[PDB]
């Protein structure tokens, strides 16, 4: 297969900004017969199928912006945005289409630069419905933050809790650029019952110490 | 009925 | 215009069959060749096989190799791919995609796409929990609420505050799937002077089980 690598994962960027992004492909992708390289970089945004940007490593399709380069050959292919504009966020994928099986980049997200902001932590116990029928979810929800990277850790009476734990992030939000995730900690009625002071614990850039939230019962 | 360029 | 329009993606048990359908308008269909393309839950894009213009060339993405087959009807402007014992890992949104016969430049043509879940899971309907707090941030300028919409099969769910009224200060996470059931939760931030006077409702449709929940975030 040819694998394509695409580094980085994620891009920070600010409108107007130069960004620069690669594909590496495990084999060449010039195809002899045409003399062209065989790789296509594409862009999706959300809901939307992939819009084809740029093909045979460089030449721009028609309709797509100026500001959209590419470049490179037998290996080492570029994506470059001189001037990235707001409506340029989206993942980017670079395609082999020189040989079969047709292989995809992982895609690199371009997401936007704003402040950091920390994180609004708070707790909830179990709701009587909830604890009526037989669980037990105390939730915790971090939002609006920057950075992305937020790590939160639970601890039940002062220990820490690894399992029961289902996390889930927002993507970028479009007003404000900030994240959010929510974390919630099952356990049953029972082992909740026999426990006090529960804590959920952010870890966060903004941060040297712990945004620490607790309830007791 | 023609190959796909990508059929090596 | 070139417009490609598929249809057949739902929901299977995982080892039985689908058979998906796109539809080509504004070419000459029988002079191109075409692709299905995957749009895979992990965000990734996988080709899974090519026709050629004719139908006497068929390329197949060797985990689809012997199970999937992609036919085309070039007198009903058609292209299929009949699925056969689908495998968890073969969900997503499914793109016909026209292939360049004279460019040779990649996937210009993309369709809409048609959602294949795969799941032996059943339908069973949410359980809403009301979260509500301890106390406010000191009891002060805002007050953070929450709904938990626990377990349940399939996705989706629309859950709005207060019938549709609160959208701003909102945040509904993704789903999470957890043994063949989903968790959701959405947290809303309206100012202290707000609730509890007023009223917050959580209401969650789960139109998949004929679900219709609403929840009074009530304090006491």
């Amino acid at each position: 297969d040819i694998v394509m690598t695409q580094s980085p994962s994620s891009l920070t960027v600010t409108a107007g900004e130069k960004v620069t992004m690669s594909c590496k492909s495990s084999q060449s992708l010039f195809n002899s017969g045409k003399r062209k390289n065989f790789l296509t970089w594409y862009h999706q945004k959300p809901g939307q199928p992939p819009k084809l940007l740029i093909y045979w490593a460089s030449t721009r399709e028609s309709g797509v912006p100026d500001r959209f380069s590419g470049s490179g050959s037998g290996t080492d292919f570029t994506l470059t945005i001189t001037s990235v504009q707001a409506e340029d966020l989206a993942i980017y994928y670079c395609q082999n289409d020189y040989s079969h099986p047709l292989t995809f980049g992982a895609g690199t997200k371009l997401e936007l630069k704003r402040a950091d902001a920390a994180p609004t932590v708070s707790i909830f116990p179990p709701s009587s419905e909830q604890l009526t029928s037989g669980g037990a979810s105390v939730v915790c929800f971090l939002n609006n933050f920057y950075p992305k990277d937020i790590n939160v850790k639970w601890k039940i009476d002062g220990s820490e809790r690894q399992n029961g734990v289902l996390n889930s992030w927002t993507d970028q939000d479009s007003k404000d650029s900030t994240y959010s995730m929510s974390s919630t900690l099952t356990l049953t009625k029972d082992e909740y019952e026999r426990h006090n002071s529960y804590t959920c614990e952010a870890t966060h850039k903004t941060s040297t110490s712990p945004i620490v939230k607790s309830f007791n019962r | 009925d023609v190959p796909d360029y990508a059929s090596l | 215009e070139v417009l490609l329009v598929e249809s057949g993606g739902d929901l299977v048990k995982p080892g039985g069959f689908l058979k998906l359908s796109c539809a080509a308008s504004g070419f000459t269909f029988s002079s191109f060749g075409m692709s299905w393309v995957r749009h895979t839950p992990d965000k990734r894009l996988e080709w899974v096989a090519t026709i050629s213009n004719g139908g006497g060339y068929t390329y197949y993405q060797d985990s689809v190799k012997g199970r999937f087959t992609i036919s085309r009807d070039n007198a009903k402007n058609t292209l299929f791919l009949e699925m056969t014992s689908l495998k968890s890992e073969d969900a997503g949104l499914y793109y016909c995609a026209r292939r360049e016969r004279y460019d040779e430049k990649g996937f210009a043509y993309w369709g809409r796409g048609t959602l294949v879940t795969v799941s032996a899971a059943k339908t069973t309907a949410p359980s809403v929990y009301p979260l509500a707090p301890v106390c406010g941030d000191t009891t002060g300028s805002s007050v953070t609420l929450g709904c938990l919409v626990k377990g349940y099969f399939p996705e989706p769910v629309t859950l709005t505050w207060n019938s549709g009224s609160l959208s701003s200060g909102v945040h509904t996470f993704p789903a999470v799937l957890q043994s063949d059931l989903y968790t959701l939760s959405s947290s809303v931030t309206v100012t202290s002077s707000t609730w509890p006077s007023q009223s917050i409702t959580c209401n969650v449709a789960h139109p998949a089980s004929s679900t219709k929940v609403d929840k009074k975030i009530e304090p006491r």
